[PDB]
């Protein structure tokens, strides 16, 4: 894959298990909703008390919906046609 | 063939939910649990990988111990019939 | 002036910038077209 | 943005670790009694229940240390280090003067970050409830 | 075989042999990777050295400090190559 | 502190410890609620 | 090959855990309210003379006290415990053996698996 | 083990199975322990230079001098930065 | 007469094991587990 990255680089949240993107996300969610994987990053007000030195790893595609639901998603039909790889995009779509 | 098919659903994460079966959690924290809880399966993931016994030289000097720790199971809780005893009074355990 | 100045500082180079700041950041979503706000009914040049 | 200050704010590390014991017996370094069990009604809200209770007493030499146990073994390490510092939110800062408008901003500025928000305001006369966590399903950790 | 008593014996040497159909149960294991190419200092301490004449392979104009322009990858044995625009040389002109 | 008996009493009471002023075992670390009691072992806490 | 035979039948009076430790009865157990106890052991002196003082024979008596713990036990049922009380007879007809040997059954294999965890759980 | 015989067992196969109760004889241990810094020589007189030469030496090497942050190890065993802008709330105004 | 027999009789009845201890406890109530004994029928087919 050919993926682009920001200017802004944080080699020490690289080296840490290879986190990929934001928090340790992916089944071990068990919360109040499903929407957590946006409210915990945009809550805002505040800046946290464990860690207080991380926002955003790539914060060129990790903020809201600007690049993984807007490159090709996998639900407007035409735009998700493209030969691209099968497991790539079970990262970005919560599914149920 | 069809017989031999059993591994698919008889193989869950075993390994992994051993430890479970005797280290459950007893108080009550979730943040400290989800910060650690990644380290604590790639650990597991590190050091339950195929390439120590690759790399191993000496089976019974290497990974014997590693078999030993492994190789412990609990008997099941149905009672079968009486099976072949030896004369020498050697019991069966099971096949592999 | 309604309110304090927004972005005056010029000493922010990490931290300093990435902890306060939340109006000025979310404006920066993708480096080929930002974004700002301005009020309605504005012209360019507008009225008095 | 001016002068470096020379203070640091160090970390205080505790270990919490638990390992098997082996406890030792002898010919009589232990014993315990064996008497009759009591039988109790109890009433409960849609039947009858029964309960036990009986006092048991407990006897031992008391001349040495004879039940010898195992010292700290081998095992997983269960320490975790988890840094929870900036707590000093919660007092408020204290000595009453005209203050608090100063305050009350430099608390904003110190506060005023864009990552994640459980708590921080805490007004007067509030309880500040914890949220309700997973169940008995987690792992387990230390602070400092 | 170490404490207990079982069997221990390959059954693959009397079923599907010298046939056409191969042996079943073979499923697809990936492991995915990452090679970043991008590096991103935060000190500036990463831009400056005493000599540059250990060895005897290079002129005295040695330009080390410049980034480096890739990643060369291994092949097989181990050949520096590195061929990425002119396979990606324009992918994002349309998208950006 | 005070000693109120022989040596081999004060060892053995010393051998001991009491629940700590720790919030359990989550992650606010405050002080010890009343209703929760554990049993913990505090080797050499006065020797500094 | 296959038999009907679930979980695992185990005892107490036949299993042989407690090999260091002499089995007691009281049927008239009751309240002690702790109480006092007393030791007395022979130690040997010695016997020596010169610049150092004599030495002479010393009996010291110290008292103690005793701890008792707390056993509690209960469940938490309503139908089993109304059907069996719902009957309470008519006028004096016949003990209906059939009923009476459900109950007979389904009771005590109940209260099988209810004592050895009890048991179990004081041990 | 020599003029001494011992009775030991292996009970497990018919307790702490299939339940989910606490494990017991588990005793938490208490250690408390400091982590000083500020690793500075009142004269700064007692240095010298290594063999080697493949530089650590240049005037504005922040290295010799102690950091803004505290450096402290954790259990990864990787060095984690913490800025004072958020523990500058330190003053002892209780005066 | 396998391919319809809804087997008719079965001694299924497995509990929940759990220690019987008071105190310390929280409140919880046994359920029964009903375990059941259809498994899929996957095979392929050839003819010469």
């Amino acid at each position: 894959e050919f993926v682009a990255m920001p200017v802004s680089t944080d080699l020490q949240y690289f080296r840490t298990a290879c986190n990929p993107r934001g928090r340790a996300s992916g089944m071990l969610y068990m919360g109040d909703r499903d929407a957590d994987i946006e409210a915990i990053m945009f809550d805002h007000t505040q800046s946290d008390v464990a860690y207080t030195d991380r926002a955003t790893l790539n914060p060129w595609a990790s903020q809201k919906h600007s690049y993984g639901d807007r490159l090709y998603n996998g639900t407007y039909n035409l735009t998700g046609a493209s030969p691209i790889y099968s497991p790539c995009f079970k990262f970005f779509t919560p599914a149920e | 063939d069809q017989l031999l098919g059993v591994l698919l659903e008889k193989a869950p994460p075993l390994s992994l939910l051993s430890p479970i079966n005797k280290f459950q959690p007893e108080g009550h924290l979730n943040r400290v649990a989800r910060a650690a809880l990644l380290s604590d399966l790639k650990r597991r993931v590190c050091a339950d990988m195929f390439f120590m016994t690759r790399h191993a030289r000496e089976p019974r000097l290497i990974s014997a111990y590693l078999s030993d720790m492994v190789s412990c199971t609990q008997p099941s809780v149905m009672v079968s019939r009486i099976t072949h005893t030896n004369t020498r009074g050697r019991q069966v355990d099971g096949v592999l | 002036m309604p309110h304090h100045p927004h972005w005056v500082n010029e000493h922010l180079t990490i931290l300093q910038f990435i902890a306060p700041s939340n109006p000025r950041l979310r404006f920066e979503l993708n480096p080929a077209f930002d974004f700002f706000v301005a009020p309605g009914d504005v012209d360019l040049p507008g009225p008095q | 943005t001016g002068f470096h200050p020379g203070i640091a704010f160090t970390v205080v590390r505790q270990d919490r670790f638990a390992t098997e014991q082996l406890l030792y017996a002898e010919r009589a370094s232990e014993s315990y009694f064996v008497g009759q069990i009591q039988v109790h009604h109890h009433d409960a809200i849609g039947g009858v229940n029964f309960t036990l209770t009986q006092p048991r007493a407990h006897v031992d030499l008391g001349v040495g240390y004879t039940a010898v146990c195992a010292t700290a073994a081998l095992r997983c390490p269960l320490t975790d280090m988890g840094n929870t510092a900036q707590n000093l939110f919660f007092s408020r800062g204290g000595v009453p003067m005209l203050h608090d408008n100063v305050t009350e901003s430099l608390r904003r500025i110190t506060a005023s970050g864009g990552r994640l928000n459980p708590t921080e305001p805490l007004p007067i006369f509030g309880g500040l409830r914890p949220a309700t966590s997973a169940g008995i399903a987690r792992g387990q950790a230390s602070v400092c | 075989v170490g404490d207990k008593l079982v069997f221990l014996e390959a059954l693959e040497r009397r079923v599907y042999q010298a046939t056409r159909v191969a042996y079943p149960l073979i499923g697809n294991i990936d492991i995915t990777f990452i090679m970043p190419m991008g590096v991103f200092q935060a000190n500036s301490m990463d831009r400056y050295t005493r000599h540059a004449g250990d060895f005897s392979t290079v002129s005295e104009q040695d330009p080390r400090q410049f980034p480096p322009q890739g990643i060369f990858f291994y092949n097989k044995d181990g050949i520096l190559t590195q061929l990425t625009l002119r396979d990606a040389m324009g992918t994002i002109c349309h998208s950006s | 502190v005070n000693t109120n008996c022989n040596t081999l009493d004060r060892l053995l009471m010393e051998a001991k410890a009491v629940a700590s002023q720790s919030s359990t075992d989550t992650e606010y670390q405050f002080k010890r609620p009343p209703g929760s009691t554990e049993m913990t072992q505090d080797p050499c806490g006065l020797f500094q | 090959g296959t038999y009907c035979n679930t979980l695992n039948f185990v005892r107490f009076l036949e299993l042989g855990l407690s090999v260091a430790c002499i089995c007691t009865k009281f049927p008239e157990l009751a309240y002690v309210r702790d109480g006092v106890i007393q030791f007395e052991v022979q130690q040997p002196m010695i016997a020596r003379d010169g610049p150092h003082p004599v030495d002479q024979p010393v009996h010291n008596y110290m008292v103690k006290r005793i701890h008792k713990r707390s056993l509690s036990a209960a469940f938490a049922i309503a139908s089993e415990a109304l059907s069996l009380l719902s009957n309470t007879y008519v006028d004096g007809t016949e003990i209906d053996s059939s009923l009476r040997i459900r109950a007979i059954q389904q009771m005590a294999r109940n209260l099988r698996t209810v004592l050895d965890s009890f048991e179990r759980g004081t041990a």
